DNA sequence: TCAGCGAGA
RNA sequence: AUCGAGAGG
DNA sequence: TCTCGCTGACCTCTCGAT
């Protein structure tokens, strides 16, 4: 049926447009239970039930029952290979800045714009990662093509006239292909569904804990960590820092290893 | 050519022709020496359980003149022999008694003697003992730990 | 220490301005390398360990208190238990040992290993580190690396090899003084015996000692020249010095290449151990010590005259020199019967003496696994004749008479493991009782009472061993598939505190009381003794036997340390033997290996003039294309041995006096350019010699050391002396037509080795199976039933021939299209096939994780 | 020999006390036995012995019909007088090598090397017969456990290629 | 490890 | 499932 | 023009520990 395969920047209100629950804030499914817990990474309300075609209050159970939530199971009665679809989010605290973008061979975070990949890592590290998304909002697609190419006109040397082309040729591909600036920061980070990490049962009780999932209760921590210091208010050093340290969870469970140390469990 | 009662039996001709004067070694004394090492009572702390305890054992606060010691240790019989832990799938251990020390001085005189000494035997874990044949008996299966090629502590001038 | 003083050696010795002095002004080497074994590494697990209880003990004894600090509370045994746990069991360098044949377990534990803690990688290693070094010389053996990644990084120690006090490889070395060598032995490292100039063990010597030829062939800073006798310092001790273990099991070793050697070092260490051991008719000579030193072999502790024989075990009656003043004067050895191994093959004893033999100290009692009569045997000797058969050897692979597989040569008990392990549950739906739902009357009958299957029943595929429902769906333990054996051995596991059942009970208190009996049959063995002296403090000594039988009954009675949350776990153990079929790897111990290709009747085979058929038919192509003329000099040799131990044989039969049995064992003993050994049987007596002639009936062993062994003239004279052909080459008939073959061929024994490559493990087949979850693909093991990779090569493959159907039935049909592998397989089976292919579950799970980095990935309708 | 049970046995992996032969390796004894049967192809045999000495092939009961034609050779060996020996012995008549794995709890199966034949090698040597030197003769030479007559053998052999024969005589 | 690669200085 | 240690091709 | 990160380097089986 499908024809092309396109690829392109997702807004958040896409990524919010993917996910099904806007919770993600506690981290294991149980110490001891079975069942899944709820808002937490493994969850029945957000992803889907565990069980196939049930409710575990018992109100309704029949095939009409299919599609219709029981008030006190609140949870659809779906299977699990719709669990394998559904995707969640992480409404972060503060925007932050994508990996990829920041820390290509190419820094198109820094292509965009005239800062070298030092600046914005500085700028980004203190945290920040909001300056940088302000950044590349106040920039204007438009003005500064029309500059740039007036400049590669009325250009001298030739290294010039490469990076001046080299600047008009991004800033066209950002204006044709529909996908704003300022996305390279991320506001909205969506989680992965929960088959595809296994953490799979063993024998005994103890589970085999997917890395992924690890990440994901790391970044969240952080994330609930600055949600409470923006509720309370905080010292300027100390959240500062806490953001910092934000960032640097999110940049490892996008790409670990880029920036600094991988994160080792 | 043959003394042995075994090899009386059938003696294997023998075409060597250069004479033998140092007999084969024993095959696994690598193992034997290194774990003989390990675990036999050493009188100085350079080798062994001796060592490692006179690298640790003098734990105590901060200027606080009241350390703890200790005088020996023991290695205890182990409660089942190779063949039953083998069976019983069990590690095959021998528990440790050390004779642990402890003093305490007058407190802000340094100058007074210790105020009191106790010394007392406490159990610390199980340590695995290697059988005859210089291997090790780890949750009911055998094991080999081999030896490890390491470069030398040291200083060496490399490009 | 050793850091110190390899710190002060190598600055000719504040610390870091020399270092930037000497700097301003090859680490493979092995002066740069020490060598770690396994009591330092301990030590240093306990030192970790130690350094935590010390910060435990440092943080609760901060507060300080007056007389309520004490050694109890301040430290705690749990972390030291757990490091040394970790260490002995999880570290890198504490491995499952290989327990093959005692070869094996000899390599292990003689193995070292770049590799680990502290170590490098392989990965990361290059060519330097993996390569052949000067210094390998006597310390590390050349031949013997592993043929994977790990080549050069792995490593086995020589056989004279040591290490000093500071942890450096050493080598004995003969001293050689004023131009002759002295018997006095000096170990010398690598960088000590770089200064000096050691003469080689192929040097020629008088009786005095001095050496024969004017110049000596030597070597000095890591290059061999050629020198006169008065610059000689020192000489290598043995010819053996630089091989190891293993590489000095292969007869003619200077005849093969390296590369061949490695093979056949590599694989004698597979061979499985057969019904009979059969001892190598070529060897070396290391294959007693390989077999005393393994510890498979039950070794008189004390000499003396055997008093009790028995399969199962052994008393020796101590004599009296032997004897403590307190000891009864006894000796039991208990012989390992029928137990599993960690390769699954079977280790067994068996006693080698006889009732009233006299015994020494270091006598072989009993023989363990692959041993005959003390003597390390991996393999049996097989007549070999080199010639192609109708291409059923055509490319290295083997043909096998018929007589072979009848005499079950070759035939292996390998014993099969199976645990059922009971857990606790809430209500109790899980069962372990005899009486399970739906369940067959035969396999009801065919378990005990208590649930449990019997000792000695035959069991076949889907046969429950023991019984188990839960919910209640059965959860009995059975053998999962194929699989069929015998239940030699059954052992039952229970807690102290854990709830015995009655059926349960009964069957563990039989094995209780069998142990028990054992045991106190044991005691009593020894009291005899004692009492019959006491005969000649009776109540004491009764007294004393009483408590031990408790102590016994006790340590017996002790319930197991059960892991939390089971209550029972019940052992079955199964034995089967496995009879060679086309698929089994075959091998020697000069680098040929190959799989049996076909079982040819004894008929067919080819014949001798006296009607003799061969065993084994091996391509003659694979000689000279490989470089392994050991293999063909160890025919010639076997071929002569066997001609020995025909003629004697043949004096055997019809009833020969002794003086002509002592004059050819003689003769053939004395025969020889010029051999250290010098058998007189005029020491021995007229049983002695008839005992050695009956040993010698089926072929004499002949000892070949690595570069000193039997040259080509002494092999040519014993095959004289046997009445057979020098060429060592007989004229054979086809058996099929009668028809001699128009040229002669070589026949002789070759010792040949079977692999633990059976066919019957490694053939697999699996039509649909279990899938995995993240991606809904077959598993990826035997074990697991799974299906074969099809990697992108093939792919490559299919796309080359255009295969546009078959690929696309691969990569959806047969995986990850659920929707179309359930279509497909009611397709098959009804008979009428079509296939629908949908969108692989891989690509959707390539969409989700894309997605999940913020890139918004879609599919296009158009 | 087929069968063999053992009172005191229960699987052929096993020892029993006072016998220094492992149940195997009585088993591969019993298999090197040779007997000659004229009544019927099956046929039982039962062996007991009591007391330190080796246990021989003369030592299976006697029988007018089974005559054992080695009763030299060795099945097992007894240690100390207390033990003893009881196994019940069964000897079937076949060809070829028929595997035990091939179509209750004591019994042990062994493998059947039926065939009494042990080597065989001919040769053709010159024969005077009349003034004719053309002629040659056959000189046969066989190796046997003793079942079977020679003649008997060269009779059977005959006898079957001149059956196999008798297909290619008819059209 | 050990290369090779372009892009900042 | 993953990791470590091996082994075969 | 030259450092300076970033990139790259077939299939199968067995074992145990998490
Ligand atoms: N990708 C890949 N990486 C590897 O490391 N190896 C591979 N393949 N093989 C495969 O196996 C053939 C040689 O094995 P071998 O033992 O039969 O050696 P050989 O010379 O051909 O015959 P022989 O052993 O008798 O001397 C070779 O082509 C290949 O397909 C072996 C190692
Ligand atoms: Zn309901």
């Amino acid at each position: 049926e499908f024809d092309a395969i396109k690829i392109a920047l997702a807004s958040p209100d896409m990524i919010r447009s993917w996910s099904f629950g806007e919770v993600k804030k506690p981290e294991t499914i149980n110490y001891r239970t079975f069942k899944p817990e709820r808002d937490g990474l493994f969850c029945a309300r957000i992803f889907g039930p565990v069980k196939d075609y049930e409710c575990l209050c018992g109100k309704y159970k029949r095939l009409k029952h299919r599609g219709v939530i029981c008030e006190k199971c609140g949870v659809e009665v779906t299977q699990t290979k719709v669990r394998r679809e559904r995707m969640g989010h992480i409404e972060l605290a503060s925007p932050t800045a994508h990996i990829w973008f920041l820390k290509s061979l190419p820094s198109r975070i820094g292509l965009l714009l005239d800062m070298p990949l030092r600046d914005i890592e500085r700028v980004l590290y203190f945290e920040g990662a909001e300056a940088i998304q302000a950044l590349l909002k106040s920039m204007d697609l438009e003005q500064e093509c029309e500059q740039l190419r007036e400049e590669l006109n009325e250009t001298n040397s030739e290294t010039k006239r490469k990076k001046l082309t080299k600047r008009i040729k991004l800033l066209e591909a950002f204006v044709q292909s529909g996908n704003k600036p300022e996305w390279m920061i991320l506001t909205v980070l969506p989680v992965l569904p929960p088959d595809l990490r296994p953490l799979v049962p063993l024998d005994g009780g103890r589970f085999a804990t997917s890395d992924l999932n690890d990440l994901y209760r790391r970044v969240i921590n952080r994330n609930n960590r600055l949600k409470r210091l923006l509720d309370l208010a905080a010292p300027d050093i100390i959240v500062r820092n806490e953001k910092r340290m934000l960032q640097e969870a999110v940049d490892a469970l996008l790409d670990n290893g880029r920036r600094g140390r991988a994160i080792t469990g | 050519m043959v003394y042995s009662y075994t090899e009386k039996k059938r003696i294997r001709k023998d075409f060597g022709k250069r004479p033998q004067v140092l007999d084969v070694p024993y095959l696994l004394s690598i193992q034997l020496d290194s774990f003989q090492k390990f675990i036999e009572q050493d009188p100085e702390g350079q080798y062994g359980l001796e060592a490692a305890f006179r690298s640790v054992f003098p734990i105590q606060s901060y200027s606080g003149n009241s350390e703890l010691q200790y005088v020996s240790y023991r290695l205890g019989e182990p409660v089942f022999d190779v063949q039953e832990c083998q069976i019983r799938g069990v590690t095959y251990s021998a528990p440790l008694r050390v004779k642990l020390r402890l003093v305490i001085y007058e407190r802000e005189a340094p100058e007074g003697t210790v105020k009191d000494i106790k010394e007392q035997e406490v159990y610390m874990g199980e340590i695995p003992l290697m059988t005859d044949n210089g291997t090790f008996v780890i949750n009911g299966t055998e094991r080999v730990i081999v030896s490890q090629l390491h470069r030398s502590p040291g200083v060496f001038f490399d490009s | 220490a050793v850091g110190r003083m390899k710190f002060n050696r190598s600055l000719l010795r504040d610390d870091i301005i020399d270092v930037m002095k000497k700097l301003i002004d090859d680490i493979d080497h092995l002066g740069n390398r020490r060598i770690r074994s396994v009591g330092e590494m301990a030590e240093n697990q306990f030192r970790v360990g130690l350094v935590r209880v010390e910060r435990a003990v440092k943080e609760r004894l901060s507060l300080g208190d007056l007389d309520t600090l004490m050694p109890q509370d301040m430290i705690n045994a749990k972390p030291i238990s757990a490091a040394v746990k970790e260490f002995f069991g999880s570290s890198q360098l504490s491995q499952f040992m290989d327990q093959n044949n005692p070869l094996s377990e000899i390599t292990h534990k003689r193995r070292i290993s770049a590799l680990g803690p502290g170590g490098l990688t392989r990965e990361r290693a290059g060519f330097e580190v993996r390569d052949v070094h000067p210094t390998h010389y006597g310390r590390v053996c050349p031949i013997e690396t592993p043929e994977g990644p790990n080549i050069g990084l792995i490593n086995s120690l020589s056989v004279y090899a040591q290490t000093n006090e500071y942890g450096f490889l050493e080598t004995p070395y003969r001293k050689v003084t004023d131009g002759v060598v002295t018997d006095e032995i000096h170990y010398l490292s690598a960088i000590e015996e770089g200064n000096y100039v050691i003469a080689q063990a192929n040097s020629n010597l008088d009786e005095e000692g001095h050496f024969v030829e004017d110049l000596v062939t030597c070597r000095s800073k890591g290059e061999s020249s050629l020198f006169s006798r008065d610059q000689v310092d020192y000489m290598d001790v043995s010819t053996q010095q630089v091989v190891s273990v293993g590489a000095s099991l292969i007869p003619f070793l200077e005849h093969d290449d390296a590369n061949r050697a490695l093979m056949g070092a590599n694989m004698q260490r597979q061979a499985v151990p057969t019904l009979r051991a059969d001892k190598p008719l070529v060897g070396t000579g290391m294959e007693r010590a390989v077999a005393v030193d393994s510890g498979v072999t039950a070794v008189a502790k004390r000499g003396g005259v055997v008093q009790y024989v028995d399969a199962s075990r052994i008393v020796i009656k101590v004599n009296e020199d032997e004897m403590y003043p307190g000891e009864a004067g006894i000796d039991i050895y208990n012989l390992t019967k029928y137990t599993r191994s960690n390769q699954n093959t079977c280790i067994n004893q068996m006693p080698c003496v006889s009732l009233g033999e006299p015994v020494e100290r270091g006598d072989v009692l009993a023989d363990g696994p692959s041993t005959d009569l003390g003597e390390l045997a991996l393999g049996q000797n097989m007549r070999v004749a080199f010639m192609p058969w109708n291409g059923y050897n055509f490319e290295d692979s083997i043909l096998v008479s018929e007589r072979v597989v009848q005499e079950d040569r070759f035939t292996t008990i390998h014993i099969q493991e199976l645990a059922c392990v009971s857990r606790d549950t809430k209500l109790g739906p899980e069962e372990i009782t005899a009486d399970i739902p739906n369940v067959g009357e035969a396999a009801l009958s065919k378990l005990d009472e208590s649930g449990i299957v019997y000792i000695g029943a035959e069991v076949t595929g889907g046969d429950i061993l023991v019984g188990k429902v839960t919910p209640v769906k059965d959860s009995s333990l059975r053998v999962p598939n194929g699989v069929s054996g015998t239940v030699i051995d059954v052992q039952v596991f229970t807690r102290d505190g854990v709830e015995k059942d009655k059926r349960a009970l009964e069957i563990e208190e039989m094995q209780l009381k069998q142990a028990k009996k054992d045991l106190s049959e044991e005691l009593q063995i020894l009291e005899a003794g004692l009492f019959s002296r006491i005969r000649a403090q009776y109540d004491e000594l009764k007294h004393e036997f009483e408590k031990k039988l408790e102590a016994k009954r006790r340590k017996i009675t002790q319930g197991d340390d059960l892991a939390p949350g089971v209550l029972k776990i019940v052992k079955v153990y199964l034995a089967v033997k496995r009879r060679i079929q086309p698929g089994d790897k075959m091998a020697g111990r000069h680098g040929n290996k190959g799989v049996i290709s076909k079982i040819n009747p004894i008929e067919d085979m080819p014949y001798d003039e006296n009607g003799t058929p061969v065993d084994i038919v091996l391509n003659p192509l694979g000689v000279p294309s490989r470089m392994n003329i050991g293999q063909i000099l160890e025919t010639h040799l076997g071929m002569a041995a066997k001609g020995i131990g025909d003629k004697i044989n043949a004096m055997l039969k019809q009833q020969q006096e002794v003086a002509k049995l002592r004059e050819f064992i003689q003769r053939a003993y004395d025969l020889g350019a010029d051999v250290r050994q010098k058998v007189d049987l005029s020491t021995f007596s007229d049983e002695e010699v008839m005992r050695l002639a009956e040993n010698l009936r089926k072929g004499m062993p002949i000892a070949t050391p690595v570069f000193d062994g039997a040259k080509e003239a002494e092999i040519k004279e014993l095959l004289k002396l046997g009445d057979l052909p020098t060429s060592g080459q007989i004229r054979l008939y086809d058996g099929r037509t009668g028809e001699q073959f128009e040229r002669p061929v070589t026949v002789g024994y070759m010792y040949m080795l079977k692999l633990n490559h059976l066919v019957d493990d490694k053939m697999h087949a699996r039509s649909t199976g279990s899938y995995s979850l993240v991606t809904q693909q077959p598993l990826g093991g035997k074990a697991q039933f799974g299906g074969q990779r099809f990697g992108e090569m093939e792919v490559w493959a299919l796309e080359a021939y255009g295969a546009a159907y078959t690929l696309q039935e691969m990569l959806t049909v047969k995986s990850d299209d659920v929707n179309g592998r359930t279509k497909m397989y009611k397709n098959i089976v009804d008979g009428n096939h079509q296939m629908e292919p949908g969108m692989p579950e891989s690509f959707n799970v390539l969409l989700k994780e894309i997605r999940s980095l913020g890139i918004n990935i879609e599919l296009e309708d158009e | 020999v087929t069968e063999v049970e053992i009172d005191g046995v229960l699987h052929e992996y096993s020892t029993k006390e006072g016998v220094q032969e492992d149940i195997l390796e009585i088993l591969l004894n019993l298999k090197g036995l040779a007997v000659r049967v004229q009544g019927k192809d099956e046929v039982i045999l039962t062996l007991n012995k009591s007391g330190i000495g080796p246990v021989t092939a003369a030592d299976i009961t006697h029988d007018g019909d089974v005559e054992i034609v080695k009763p030299q050779h060795v099945i097992c060996h007894l240690t100390d007088e207390n033990a003893s020996i009881s196994m019940r012995i069964k000897v079937q008549r076949g060809r070829g090598y028929v595997p035990a794995s091939t179509r209750p709890i004591g019994r042990l199966l062994v493998d059947a090397c039926y065939s009494p034949v042990e080597r065989i090698a001919y040769n053709v040597e010159a024969a005077r017969v009349e003034q004719r030197t053309d002629l040659d003769k056959l000189v046969i030479e066989m190796e046997t456990n003793g079942t079977i007559d020679p003649e008997e053998a060269i009779r059977r052999a005959a006898t079957i290629l001149a059956e196999q024969l008798e297909a290619f005589v008819d059209l």
